[PDB]
């Protein structure tokens, strides 16, 4: 309707009119009296080989030591990063991952893509193998992204423009999240894991409600189509990552944009964003085969982590926050610290 | 998931014999597998092993060049040609699994095993034998080593063993500190270096059996004593 | 013009220098074909390293050998060996290029494991036969007049060695490379850019003719002949003809490829 | 949905808009607070000495 | 240097790297193909020919090849989010129902779809083995219809081979790259010959990407 078409316009002037009010100061402004952190040098420690395709997903476990990656030659390599030994090969019934999971326990590991299936493996198996657990079906279009809550329930972001909350024993999705315009291309779990926040293709990343079971708010700013999402270590700010060359940084309690990290040199979309372990660095991977650390109250681009020949699909920071590992499309996954 | 030992019997001295393991519910081709004897009276030792794939083999310095150990795949067979005998070579022969990657519990799951009968190293000691305890009060195992278990990486290799009486032996501990899989709480083990302690918080009646603590840091593999538990 | 090869030794191992170290740096030119390209280019860096100094020596000396024999005859045999093994690795590329139009499913993109088992043992087959070839003259077989010359004048070594390590060659280089001008045309003509396809065919064989067989021409009717015109100016002309091809012979195989450009415009920018 | 979406995005966006928020001065403090305060356990803020390094040679 | 359970550990890794390259090297000789089509294109006629939701992999031997081909059909999203899975194909086959050029207009989606698929910055090095299906019915319904209907300034007698001819050479057009070529071939109903022309089409892609591998296109 007009009428609520214009109401809507009326409430999002009010809440631009609100955040403005309360923007007495911006990022930048308070944080110019703090010392900016020195130039850090990363260097390569380890490089993981085996891969023999483009790797599109990695996830490190909560052991900060073993890692899985996807890659499309239909293969879940699990790597013991300290050694850089392969701890599993699990072989794929759809070659086309887009997505894996590593689970909070350690036990089960998800994977999917254009298959439209969250396929789930159980690692601690009495047989000594790695089958499959279940196989989630429902989701429409190609699967984006999925993340263990626990042993029991995973959420997943499809491109059928729907996040799904699922309970692996029952194997149907317990939650439907609807809302989202475009595709949805990634998930970020909150460390209490009441919440959770999904940027789609609608250029705009909605804040949703595990158990309620629907959005909270919805963050707009973005010129373009956003691919990844990240919350920030306390858990009460998120950054993301779009193919407009910029990452955006947004606070679930001011309900608005707070600082843009963008270089006049980078124009390449942005595939994956991380935090450290304290927040104060950002790292996101760009279509320019290299990955830039930016300071996260500075906006200035402190270090670059170049080698991948290809573009760096994904990146994942330990829980320890000990080492920052980056999965190309060049089949090698290199560790940095 | 389960392992059928066959071949046994008496045999003569000058006589040679070939003792086959059929492993069936699991995974066989990716697990490697030991065979550890048990003589009458007698705790654990080991005596071969054969990695996955038969990529690797190593032998007691007891049995080497006399037994020959071999595995077959398609079938999941696990083979001892046993070539010559003698009058200390009767035992108890185990067929052990044991799978190794980070995070893996090696000598999870034990054969039945087959009573054959017969007409420098890291020397594993307890020094605690029989122990009479009642159920329900804390209990106390100690072992020790000659030699310091604690690898640079940052784990001890010491293997808790629990065999009841007419049955073959559990893993309860691998690690020091990690417990197997179906192993309850009560059971806990601690060290440092060379002096190791196992520690139950409650027995109860199915406790009743005897502890090995067997060091895998580097092989040959040697078994404690063996400290019996009983009323 | 003793000055003139000393540009040479500088042109030689400023090209394939450049042509080697790109390859390693650039995983994207790690192709089993580009191999035979790298064979050729360090074939072509030891002939400028540890055979021109010696020609540099004898045409400031002013052709005489103040050496021992042995030194000659060294020089000799190695110089023999670089050479045979340049014109045959040339020749080893187009029976690879010739597998890969003939035989395209077995020769994947490059790649595999019979690409590999291939290249690897081409690769070998010429670096022995160059070996085979030049055997002999480290084998007291160069038969000489008096020691104050260094030359190859032995008549029957000289023929069979023109015939195995150059003719030859050339000849199946000639013969495979005019079978993949035709196939490429029946194959077109069967469908209904053939026209770069023709253009490096063309200036490869015209580069390797031009730069090799005026020596080797000279050089078979000069050792058997009952009186012939070999002044000795005309044998360093053709010797220079000779070094000259491996000068032009990694700017021709490698700036014309599209991937090596690229690499070659990215490790000069700096 | 036409109508149905319409009554579905404005309900959205009414409770959207029924929310406490607190000053962007406020939140800014509260991250730098947050950065500083658990920067001393941060090995990607400053090399790690390589004795207690676990990616190491 | 390290224990027992290491040294065990990294027999394991050195197995398991062995069984990847071993699955690597068995895989890497297959032909990956693309299927592409626009609706009722004839994507089930031709699949039918070689031969619940998500892409449909359909796999066929034919002379000492083993073709594996993608059927894209459940993915109603955006194309752009997941045509970069397939950067590694060996050649797009794409379908084009020639007699829906009146009839919807059709044509002109399946011309901007073709517009672009073959102008994606994905898809550059990459050989497109185009079929216009149902040219039987086409047939009929140029005699019927003329084609300045779907077309304007069409400029041409309306019969059957030039009215072909002409949308084949429109959709030749759109093809701004050098390295690509487009293997137009028109196919009625059933033919039991459409697995030729497109082994015949592969094999001219291989040994166009081996030439440009060497250095010789
Ligand atoms: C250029 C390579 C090309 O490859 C070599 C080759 C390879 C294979 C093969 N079968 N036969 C020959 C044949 N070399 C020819 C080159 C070594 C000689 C020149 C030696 N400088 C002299 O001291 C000298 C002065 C002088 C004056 C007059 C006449 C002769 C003179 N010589």
């Amino acid at each position: 309707l007009d009428q609520l078409r214009q109401e809507a316009e009326q409430l999002k002037n009010q809440i631009r009119d609100a955040r403005k009010a309360c923007a007495d100061a911006t990022l930048s402004q308070i944080t110019n009296n703090i010392d900016p952190v020195g130039r850090i040098q990363m260097r390569t420690r380890r490089t993981l080989r085996g891969h023999l395709a483009k790797i599109y997903a990695m996830h490190w476990g909560t052991d900060s030591r073993l890692l899985v990656s996807a890659s499309q030659d239909g293969k879940l390599i699990i790597w013991d990063s300290y050694t850089t030994n392969k701890v599993h090969a699990i072989p794929l019934r759809s070659s086309w991952v887009m997505t894996c999971a590593y689970a909070p326990s350690g036990n089960y590991v998800a994977c999917g893509g254009l298959d439209n299936i969250c396929s789930i493996y159980n690692l601690k198996t009495r047989e000594g193998n790695v089958r499959v657990s279940r196989e989630l079906a429902g989701h429409t279009g190609y699967l984006s992204c999925c993340r263990f809550l626990d042993d029991n329930q995973i959420v997943t972001s499809s491109g059928d423009t729907t996040c799904a909350l699922w309970d692996i024993e029952t194997g149907q999705q317990t939650t439907t999240f609807t809302g989202h315009t475009g595709d949805v291309m990634s998930l970020s779990l909150a460390p209490d894991t009441r919440l959770f926040v999904s940027g789609a293709c609608d250029a705009s990343a909605k804040l949703w409600d595990v158990r309620e079971g629907m959005c909270r708010q919805t963050f707009t700013g973005h010129e373009s189509d956003i691919n990844a999402i990240c919350f920030f270590p306390n858990g009460n700010a998120f950054a993301t990552g779009s193919d407009d060359a910029t990452c955006r940084l947004f606070d679930l309690r001011a309900d608005q944009e707070l600082m843009t990290y963008s270089h006049d040199n980078i124009i390449c979309g942005i595939t994956s964003v991380s935090f450290s372990k304290s927040g104060r660095l950002l790292l996101a991977g760009y279509d320019d085969f290299n990955c830039n650390v930016w300071d996260a109250l500075k906006a200035d681009r402190a270090g670059v982590l170049a080698g991948h020949d290809n573009r760096v699909s994904c990146l994942g920071v330990t829980d320890d926050g000990m080492a920052v590992a980056t999965g190309s499309w060049d089949s090698f996954l290199k560790i940095w610290n | 998931v389960q392992l059928v030992e066959s071949g046994g019997g008496l045999v003569q001295p000058g006589g040679s014999r070939k003792l086959s393991c059929s492993a069936s519910g699991f995974a066989f081709s990716s697990f490697g597998m030991h065979w550890v004897r048990q003589a009458p009276e007698k705790g654990l030792e080991w005596v071969a092993y054969i990695s996955s794939g038969s990529g690797t083999i190593y032998y007691a310095d007891t049995v080497k060049g006399r037994f020959t150990i071999s595995r077959d795949d398609p079938k999941n067979t696990l083979f001892l040609q046993m070539t010559s005998l003698r009058s200390e070579d009767t035992a108890m022969y185990y067929c052990v699994r044991s799978i190794y990657y980070y995070g893996s519990s090696p000598f999870d799951f034990w054969g039945q095993g087959t009573t054959l009968t017969v007409s420098s190293d890291i020397v594993m000691t307890q020094a605690t034998s029989s122990v009479p305890v009642t159920p329900g009060e804390s209990v106390s195992i100690s072992c020790r080593s000659s030699k310091s278990l604690l690898h640079s990486n940052g784990n001890t290799y010491l293997y808790w063993f629990l065999q009841r009486p007419g049955q073959s032996p559990q893993l309860l501990i691998y690690r020091m500190s990690n417990l197997a899989s179906g192993v309850p709480d009560r059971f806990s083990g601690s060290g440092s270096g060379t002096a190791f302690t196992l520690t139950i918080s409650r027995l109860e009646a199915e406790d009743v059996g005897v502890y090995y603590c067997m060091q895998h840091l580097e092989y040959p593999l040697t078994f404690g004593a063996g400290t019996k538990l009983e009323l | 013009y003793a000055l003139s090869y000393c540009a040479l030794i500088l042109a030689i191992v400023f090209g394939n220098g450049l042509v080697c170290m790109a390859v390693l740096k650039e995983r994207a030119l790690q192709t089993t074909t580009n191999y035979l390209v790298v064979s050729l280019a360090v074939a072509d860096l030891l002939v400028a390293t540890l055979v021109m100094p010696w020609v540099v020596y004898l045409e400031v000396t002013g052709g005489v050998w103040n050496f021992s024999r042995i030194c000659c005859d060294v020089f000799v045999t190695l110089d023999v060996m670089m050479c045979t093994a340049s014109i045959w690795n040339l020749c080893a590329i187009s029976i690879d290029r010739y597998t890969a139009v003939v035989m395209p499913v077995h020769y994947q993109h490059g790649t595999g494991q019979s690409s590999c088992r291939r290249v690897a043992l081409m690769i070998t087959a010429v670096w022995v036969l160059a070996f085979a070839v030049s055997c002999p003259l480290l084998f007291g077989f160069n038969t000489t007049g008096d020691p104050t010359v260094c030359s190859i004048s032995n008549p029957d070594f000289v023929i069979y060695s023109s015939v195995v390590s150059f003719y030859l060659p050339f000849g199946v280089t000639v013969l495979v490379y005019a079978r993949i001008y035709v196939v490429l045309k029946q194959r077109r003509r069967k469908r209904i850019r053939e026209k770069k396809a023709t253009q490096m065919v063309a200036i490869v064989l015209g580069a390797f003719i031009v730069c090799w067989l005026p020596f080797f021409l000279t050089h078979v009717l000069n050792t058997h002949c009952q009186t012939c015109h070999v002044s000795p100016e005309l044998y360093s002309a053709t010797t220079w003809l000779g070094y000259v091809n491996s000068a032009l012979n990694p700017v021709i195989y490698t700036t014309f490829n599209i991937e090596f450009r690229k690499a070659f415009l990215k490790i000069l920018s700096c | 949905a036409s109508i149905a979406q319409a009554r579905k995005l404005v309900e959205q966006l009414k409770m959207e808009a029924n929310i406490d928020r607190i000053k962007v001065s406020k939140a800014a403090a509260d991250l730098m607070a947050y950065c500083e305060a658990h920067a001393k356990e941060d090995p990607l803020l400053t090399p790690v000495p390589a004795s207690e390094n676990p990616f190491r040679e | 240097t390290l224990s027992a359970e290491e040294r065990a550990a990294l027999e394991r890794s050195k197995a398991i790297e062995k069984n990847l390259k071993e699955d690597g090297i068995s895989a890497a000789k297959d032909v990956k193909l693309l299927l592409l089509g626009a609706g009722e294109s004839g994507k089930n006629t031709i699949v039918k020919q070689m031969k619940t939701t998500g892409i449909v992999e359909t796999h066929f031997t034919f002379k000492n090849l083993h073709f594996r081909l993608f059927d894209v059909g459940a993915q109603r999203s955006e194309r752009k989010k997941w045509i970069h899975c397939f950067e590694d194909v060996t050649a797009i086959i794409f379908c084009v129902a020639l007699s829906g050029y009146d009839q919807v207009n059709r044509m002109h989606a399946s011309l901007k779809l073709f517009d672009s698929i073959c102008n994606n910055k994905f898809f550059i090095d990459t050989s497109i083995i185009l079929f216009l299906n149902k040219k039987d019915l086409f047939g009929e319904k140029i005699k019927k219809s003329p084609l300045t209907i779907c077309f304007p300034e069409y400029t041409g007698p309306n019969t059957y081979e030039d009215a072909a001819a002409y949308i084949q050479a429109q959709f030749e057009s759109k093809n701004r790259s050098p390295n690509k070529e487009i293997y137009c071939h028109m196919t009625c109903s059933t033919d039991t010959n459409n697995i030729q022309v497109v082994f015949d089409a592969v094999t001219d892609i291989i040994i166009a990407n081996n030439l440009r591998g060497c250095g010789l296109y």
